């Protein structure tokens, strides 16, 4: 995280 | 979406022959990065040469320095030789010396 | 100081 | 006056020979300070300024490990935004971060930003408020619901409201003899005929922290904005900067144009007349  | 980069090529202080300066090559508003720039003396690839850290500008177009010391003479050329993407062929720059 | 938490 | 602090992540797929490449570089105003390469033997985040190098281990082992885990992220957001974008294994991509934050004359908080781009472009951006975010196209907007969904926005408002501005304070302090001085422009003029009736006037800025100026031409008090030729301001190699302004003028008309020179390191406001 945090992730796209 | 490509950028061809903007190339000055310079001296870090107004050129004397035969005293000790650096000689600039400034590559910006450039993407992709990958990119490759040498500096040629009487046409020949100049061996050490450093750069910058890859940066970027506000637009996310990169920019970097290559440089080299040197001490001009009235019979040396210089050239940046910029190879990028963007370029079916390598842009070779003149150091002019009021540039 | 970079970012840790990012 | 005011100050920044600034720092700009690249990623770069590169299919077929290994792992992306990642570049981080940490700027005050116009110094860079750190740099990290991926490619680099030193799996460091090193110092590139000297004000910096007083950071004891502790810190440089955090900033490693920060940086690290930022190209860990990307490398498997360069899949998503593949996925996201329909777009083949083959292909190089680059996802590229900007952040940091500002502070006034008396240090306190001005503003923070965190930015993002997908090849180049736009992709999501924390608005100026620090809670909310603008995507670019549809892809960012799947981003966008993630990020709100897992709270992002709070995580890097405290980053850049709390130990973006305290840090920016400690350099601007621990550097204080280089990022709060100004270097005034050395200015001069060439001129160069280019037939017998007409010659180029150049004016030149060198010398100059930081980077920001202005130089303009006028002929009898007039701007000649239309007719300047500028060149982008470019890095020196020193820590300062260089710039310049060049005109075209009619032969025998030169004592008709002055170059203005407007820069923070200057009492006043140069005026140059060949």
């Amino acid at each position: 995280p945090l992730s796209k | 979406i490509q950028r061809t980069p903007k190339i000055q090529v310079y001296s870090r202080h107004p050129a004397e022959n035969g005293k000790s300066n650096f000689l600039n090559c400034y590559v910006s508003g450039f993407h992709p990065s990958d990119i490759e720039v040498d500096l040629l003396k009487n046409g020949e690839r100049i061996e050490k040469v450093e750069h910058s850290d890859l940066s970027f500008s506000k637009d996310w177009s990169f920019y970097l320095l290559y440089y080299t010391e040197f001490t001009p003479t009235e019979k040396d050329e210089y050239a940046c030789r910029v190879n990028h993407v963007t370029l079916s062929q390598p842009k070779i720059v003149k150091w002019d010396r009021d540039m | 100081s970079s970012c840790s938490s990012c | 006056g005011s100050h920044s602090m600034r720092y700009f992540y690249t990623s770069v797929s590169r299919p077929g020979r290994g792992e992306p490449r990642f570049i981080a570089v940490g700027y005050v105003d116009d110094t860079q300070f750190v740099r990290f390469d991926s490619d680099a033997a030193s799996q460091r985040m090193e110092p590139r300024a000297p004000w910096i190098e007083q950071e004891g281990p502790e810190y440089w082992d955090q900033e490693t490990r920060n940086v690290k885990a930022q190209s860990q992220t990307d490398r498997v957001d360069l899949g998503t935004l593949r996925g996201y974008y329909n777009q083949s294994e083959d292909g190089s991509h680059t996802i590229q971060i900007m952040y940091g934050c500002d502070v006034g004359p008396d240090g306190r908080f001005l503003r923070g930003y965190r930015q993002d781009a997908y090849d180049g472009k736009d992709y999501i951006a924390l608005n100026e408020d620090l809670r909310s975010w603008t995507a670019a196209d549809m892809a960012a907007q799947i981003t966008k619901r993630k990020w709100e969904a897992a709270h992002a926005a709070e995580q890097q408002r405290a980053y850049l409201e709390g130990r973006c501005v305290e840090w920016l304070r400690r350099y601007l302090e621990n550097g204080k003899e280089t990022l709060q001085r100004t270097d005034p422009p050395k200015t001069h003029m060439t001129h160069h005929p280019i037939s017998d009736h007409e010659a180029t006037l150049r004016c030149w800025a060198l010398g100059f922290y930081p980077a920001e100026i202005t130089l303009t031409w006028q002929r009898d008090g007039e701007d000649q904005t239309q007719d300047t030729e500028l060149v982008e301001t470019r890095p020196a190699g020193d820590g300062t900067f260089q710039k310049w302004a060049a005109v075209v003028v009619p032969s025998g008309e030169e004592q008709r144009y002055t170059c203005h020179v407007q820069h923070e390191g200057l009492p006043k406001p140069l005026t140059l007349r060949w």
